[PDB]
């Protein structure tokens, strides 16, 4: 009914009109290799 | 060292609360696991929780945790473990742990109390020499008891110290809801019946402890 003239959002190859960024790097509560001691903690390798 | 030193012996009230105090220190109060521990009649140490004490937490367990409840000021070690909400199926064992390694690294003293709101009387001390007949051996053999005491944990103290050798106790039994047991005081025969062999009883209700000698029974 019509050939309208508009945007095509780019699908495409487009490597570089977008910048994914990170800056702060990374920041965020995790703590899950905790292991068990008393005094001296026995962890072990784990978590993050 | 782990000192995670206990309470003594209880007779604990039910419907009422029995602090059964963990002074935990030289192992965790403050720095390390205070292992809080429930003691059954049969089950033994059981699972009352523990903390590990760098931030100042106590954790509780599943069958000792609850009608236990205890705290914890872990600066000298410091924590009481209330055998509390007392009913005649509440009482048991008890005990810590001072921790490393999550497992625990060293062992605490714990204390025995059985749950039993009754007669609260303090023990009567029931002090005995040897026999006048005998006495063909190496020493005397007499007693010290807690007898009388309504209802235990009736404790044996002899003698400022002089009845502390040789001096073995007994439990206290346990009937009619009152405590009666017995001690074998052992006068040397260097020290006896030239000095006794003496022992005695002890109970909070009435607030005494008597210290009878094993006197010169003629």
């Amino acid at each position: 009914g019509v050939e309208l003239p508009c945007t095509s959002y780019q699908l495409t190859t487009a490597p570089t009109d977008e910048e994914i960024d990170m800056h702060t790097p990374p920041d965020i509560p995790d703590r899950t290799l905790l292991s068990q001691t008393a005094g001296n903690v026995k962890i072990t390798a784990g978590g993050r | 060292q782990i000192q995670l030193v206990q309470s003594g012996r209880e007779v604990k009230n039910p419907g009422e609360t029995v602090k059964i105090s963990c002074k935990a220190s030289g192992y965790t109060f403050t720095e390390y696991p205070m292992l809080w521990v429930k003691q059954a009649p049969g089950k033994g140490f059981r699972w009352m929780g523990l903390i590990y004490t760098n931030t100042g937490e106590p954790t509780y367990a599943e069958e000792f945790k609850g009608r236990f409840v205890f705290s914890l000021e872990i600066s000298a070690s410091t924590a009481y473990l209330q055998i509390n909400n007392l009913t005649n199926e509440d009482t048991a064992t008890y005990f810590c742990v001072r921790d490393y390694f999550i497992s625990l690294d060293y062992w605490g003293q714990g204390t025995t109390l059985t749950v039993s709101s009754a007669k609260t009387t303090a023990p009567s001390v029931y002090p005995l020499a040897p026999v006048c007949g005998g006495t063909t051996g190496s020493s005397v053999t007499l007693g010290c008891l807690v007898k009388g005491y309504f209802p235990e944990p009736v404790t044996l103290t002899w003698n400022s110290g002089s009845l502390s050798s040789g001096v073995h106790t007994f439990p206290a039994l346990l009937q009619s809801g009152l405590y009666t047991l017995s001690s074998s005081v052992t006068v040397t025969s260097n020290t006896w019946p030239s000095q006794t062999i003496t022992c005695n009883v002890a109970h909070p209700a009435s607030s005494t402890k008597v210290d009878k000698k094993i006197e010169s029974r003629r």
